[PDB]
């Protein structure tokens, strides 16, 4: 019983739109661009590392992983998502070198590095 | 060049926050003019010998309402002339004067509105700029809102000014945060933003449009002023803006050579081409105005000098009158450069006829 | 061979010319510009005048409470009605904000006519016969703030490669490795973190072309002699070409003190912290947070986790449900809410107070969670600084977190920001050590109906002393 307004930009809700202001989304867009930007800041790492590192962060904020436990699977699901941007850009080396740095950090196994490389050397093959 | 033919007078004795000849009249129908201060909303008709004929006049019924800007334009259909004002209380409202009715108003912006500017080339996207800090891009024939510009990389303090390029492009504003930033609008996103308000309509919907929040200007500058821009003007593809600095400064982004269009977000450079320098007008929102062909440029200063440039400098006059000594807050010009209007503190109007 | 008086006039004469040069001849760039520019605005200005020839827009009329206007210029005064626009309301105001999910951590002569000018200097040193140290002693006579005449030598005489790129060089595993290993936060999975200011210490990341080269330095660290596995991921060598290449309340903060235990001296123990997974000490580290064994809640003093004021870690609460179900945010565990981001449906407008206020969507039980309290994590000086323009408007939304850091959520936060302050709230705020951050979340205090206001008590947040 009262008029509501969307938190975005202050117009008021319909009777039709039943009381939703949904614009209060996980990865709101602003910080997938900053987090690029950021990335692109740095002039002591290479352009390779680079894009590694922003397809990295926006997967990483795209699904929300919170947990160590979800590492394994989060560079799994990074081959399915991005392998094709990886394999296409070059960046199938950078990525390795990802992968060894997340194994150094105690997050993914020795076995996340091999099954990850071998799904996107056969998705290489499917083009 | 310029001889004062007439000096006018408001009943409220407020300030005069605006002026804005209606550039949309046909050739061979008188020459029109809007003024806003106080809550008052008046028109005028420009005649020969210095006659300014008093047209309509407007109120809000709101006491508290403070007018600061208004910017004409043309129903497509009606082929209606319509004006748009706003200030203090951060409401648009859309005034038909051939029905002499409020046809439209926006309420939405979070503070004050300061300018308000109309596409150059669709009559229905009015460009305001607020007191909030944002810049929003409404729709004015399906009532949407295209686009807020503001944000993490928006303007840190009130927005003064803003300007479309010749061909609607682009805008260009400014503010209180020291700041000039770029927002293009002719990028597939907000091209198709454009595209979708116009597709947008709530009868055949339950869900809301969704507005483009654009958090990233298309380039920012803080080192053209020291202080607070208060206004800014596009000079083809270089800018004109000023600060307290008693200077108009032309300028671009990036190096000499750096096109416009191809100019990187990154982009750490500003060439400053030259300075347009005046006197006594160090006091805040002041605003210089171009003709239609930004082949002249006005500034009017705190003690009532107006300045007149030349541009096609590939010149400045000194209008100045005995009784006119209140600070001259905006200028206009004629479609044909004929008329220069000046507006001031002390509700009068100063028309100044080139010969 | 010149004097040092003779070079120092030299440098004058020439640096002059050269400054003179650049003058009249950026000068002329200007007057190109503004000529070429001036076509534009012809060409453009022509369109717009081409499409306001085929308008015939109609003229404005006279009109028909009055109005007049009056003349200093002896015009006669006019006398017209004065239309009244209806009143339309107007909406509390409002500054722009970012919406934020998770908090946002925020800190508190030239080259080019220099080296001209040496140039310049050496084509005099050339003509007076019939790199000179008799030319940077003179340039640092005239310029001594630029440097020495040493500096000046060393600055006229003026990153690691991608391993996908054609410029890859044969290099060092830390090399290789470097900008992976001081750009991750082992914290929160991300490169250049928006929540962590410091780097992770070196124990963190601790358990033939120059591109092949490389990789195999840094394979052997990983896979120390498994040379078949080295090939496989190599792909252009093979188990035997490998194996001949090698024979030729304050924040926490994680602890690293190689060879001493968590003692005395530990900056955790200090602190009065726990040890956490990130810490870099003994597993067997009798400081460490345990976690809980719990079958389902974690909402009760009978939860060590919720008992400590934390919520669950999913990677130490392995019984309760914190650790599984990442689709879900109804999870077994009811005390990892703020990690989940289950936050409850909010909706804004004007306040029964003053301004605008925050109204929830559905009912809410006692001690049940509605939001996070999100912002910027400032230092207690930024907000200090902060606070002095907050002041002239009457605003105050910043929060203490910690010793360390205050939340402000002014520039960026979430919808819970619009939640006013009441002395008889509905609401309480609750810092917690979630997953070794301090996070705020804002509880009912009692159950709460459809489309009722809230509040919290500002004080409680503010009163940290
Ligand atoms: C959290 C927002 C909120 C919460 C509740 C419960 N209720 C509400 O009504 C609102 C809305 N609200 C109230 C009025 C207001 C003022 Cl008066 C000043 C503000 O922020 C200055 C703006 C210049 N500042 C600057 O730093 C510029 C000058 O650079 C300092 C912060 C802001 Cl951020 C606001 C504002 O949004
Ligand atoms: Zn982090
Ligand atoms: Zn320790
Ligand atoms: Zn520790
Ligand atoms: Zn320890
Ligand atoms: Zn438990
Ligand atoms: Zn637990
Ligand atoms: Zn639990």
């Amino acid at each position: 019983n009262r008029l509501y307004f969307h938190s975005d930009t202050c117009l008021p809700l319909r009777p039709q739109e039943m009381e939703v202001d949904d614009e209060d989304e996980k990865d709101p867009e602003w910080l997938r661009e900053k987090t690029i930007t950021q990335i692109e800041e740095f002039s002591d790492v290479n352009e390779g590392e680079k894009e590694v590192m922003k397809l990295w962060n926006l997967h990483v904020m795209k699904h929300g992983f919170i947990a160590d436990n979800q590492m394994n699977h989060a560079c799994m699901l990074f081959v399915e998502n991005y392998g094709q941007k990886i394999i296409k850009k070059n960046l199938c080396r950078n990525f390795m070198l990802h992968l060894v740095s997340m194994h150094d950090f105690n997050l993914i196994s020795i076995m996340s590095i091999d099954k990850a490389v071998t799904k996107l050397r056969e998705m290489q093959q499917k083009l | 060049s310029f001889k004062c033919v007439n000096s006018l007078k408001e009943d409220h004795n407020q300030p005069l926050f605006g002026v804005q000849f209606n550039w949309h009249s046909k050739e061979g129908d008188p020459l029109v003019f809007a003024t806003v201060g106080s809550n008052r909303v008046t028109l005028y008709e420009c005649h020969s010998q210095g006659e300014i004929r008093l047209l309509q006049s407007y109120v809000d019924a709101d006491a508290d309402e403070n007018f600061y800007t208004c910017a004409w334009t043309y129903d497509s259909n009606t082929s209606h002339p319509l004006l748009a004002v706003a200030g203090s209380r951060g409401i648009i409202r859309i005034i038909n004067p051939i029905t002499m009715q409020c046809i439209k108003h926006y309420v939405g912006h979070g503070n004050a509105i300061n300018e308000l500017k109309f596409h150059p080339r669709d009559p229905n996207l009015l460009l305001s700029v607020s007191k909030d800090h944002a810049l929003r891009l409404w729709n004015i024939q399906t009532d949407t809102l295209v686009a807020i510009f503001g944000g993490v990389e928006g303007h840190r303090d009130e927005v003064l000014s803003a300007d479309y390029d010749l061909l609607g492009e682009k805008i260009m504003s400014c503010g209180m945060d020291h700041s000039l930033k770029l927002w293009r609008i002719n990028s597939k996103r907000m091209m198709n933003a454009i595209k979708e308000s116009y597709d947008y309509n709530p009868n055949k919907t339950n869900r809301p449009f969704i507005s483009q929040k654009i958090h990233f200007p298309d380039f920012s500058t803080r080192d053209i002023h020291r202080n607070y821009v208060d206004c800014v003007r596009w000079l083809g593809d270089l800018i004109l803006s000023k600060s307290c600095e008693n200077a108009i400064v032309c300028w671009k982004p990036g190096k000499m050579e750096d096109d416009i269009d191809k100019i990187k977000p990154s982009e750490s450079n500003v060439t400053i081409l030259g300075r347009f320098d005046y006197s006594q007008c160090d006091i805040w929102y002041m605003r210089f105005s171009m003709d239609f062909w930004q082949k002249m440029l006005a500034l009017g200063n705190q003690v009532g000098k107006l300045y007149v440039w030349d541009l096609e400098v590939e010149k400045c006059t000194t209008l100045t009158h005995h009784k006119c000594g209140a600070a001259i807050r905006q200028t206009s010009f004629s479609r044909d450069s004929s008329i220069l209007i000046a507006v001031c503190d002390d509700a009068s109007i100063w028309r100044w006829d080139r010969l | 061979e010149k004097g040092p008086i003779c070079w120092r006039k030299r440098v004058k004469s020439e640096y002059m010319r050269l400054r003179q040069l650049k003058r009249f001849r950026r000068a002329d760039e200007v007057k190109s510009m503004f000529n070429s520019n001036r076509q534009k605005i012809q060409e453009r200005t022509e369109i717009l005048n081409q499409e306001w020839k085929q308008r015939r827009i109609q003229p404005v009329h006279i009109m028909t409470r009055e109005c007049s206007v009056t003349s200093d210029l002896d015009f006669p005064k006019q006398v017209i009605p004065l239309k009244t626009l209806n009143a339309v309301a107007s909406v509390p105001i409002m500054y722009s904000w970012s919406p934020l999910q998770q908090n946002f951590m925020v800190e508190d002569i030239n080259d080019e006519i220099f080296v001209e000018l040496v140039n310049a200097l050496g084509q005099l040193d050339r003509r007076d016969e019939k790199p000179s140290d008799k030319i940077f002693e003179a340039i640092s006579s005239m310029f001594p703030d630029k440097g020495t005449a040493e500096e000046l030598k060393e600055k006229y005489k003026e990153c690691t490669p991608n391993i996908d790129g054609p410029n890859a060089k044969s290099v060092q595993r830390e090399q290789s490795l470097h900008s992976f290993h001081t750009l991750f936060c082992r914290r929160c999975f991300k490169y250049d973190c928006f929540l962590h200011p410091f780097h992770a210490t070196p124990n963190t990341y601790k358990r033939w072309s120059g591109a092949e080269a490389s990789m195999f330095r840094v394979l052997i660290g990983t896979y120390y002699d498994n040379f078949c596995a080295i090939a496989r991921l190599i792909g252009t060598k093979t188990c035997r070409q490998v194996y001949e290449f090698r024979v030729k309340v304050y924040n926490y903060q994680p602890c690293d003190h190689p060879r001493q235990p968590c003692d005395n001296s530990c900056p955790c123990v200090i602190a009065q912290n726990f040890c956490e997974k990130f810490c870099q000490c003994s597993s067997e580290c009798q400081n460490r947070f345990p976690g809980c064994r719990c079958k389902a809640q974690c909402n009760t003093k009978q939860c060590p986790c919720y008992l400590a004021v934390r919520e669950c870690d999913p990677d130490l609460c392995l019984t309760c449900g914190a650790a599984d179900h990442w689709d879900s945010k109804n999870v077994s565990c009811k005390n990892c809410s703020i990690q989940r981001g289950s936050k409850k449906h909010l909706l804004l407008a004007p306040s029964d107070v003053a301004g605008w206020g925050i109204f929830i969507k559905d009912p809410v039980q006692k001690n049940e969670f509605i939001s996070e309290y999100c912002g910027e994590i400032i230092s207690q000086d930024e907000a200090d600084r902060r606070g002095k323009v907050y002041d002239k408007y009457m605003c105050s939304f910043l929060f203490n977190l910690n010793n360390d850091f205050v939340v402000d959520a002014t520039r960026k936060g979430n919808k819970i920001r619009f939640a006013n302050h009441s002395v008889n709230p509905n609401c309480y705020a609750k810092v917690m050590m979630v997953n070794g951050d301090h996070r705020i979340g804002i509880f009912a205090k009692r159950a709460i109906q459809t489309g009722e206001e809230l509040f919290f008590d500002y004080r409680y947040s503010q009163a940290d002393a």
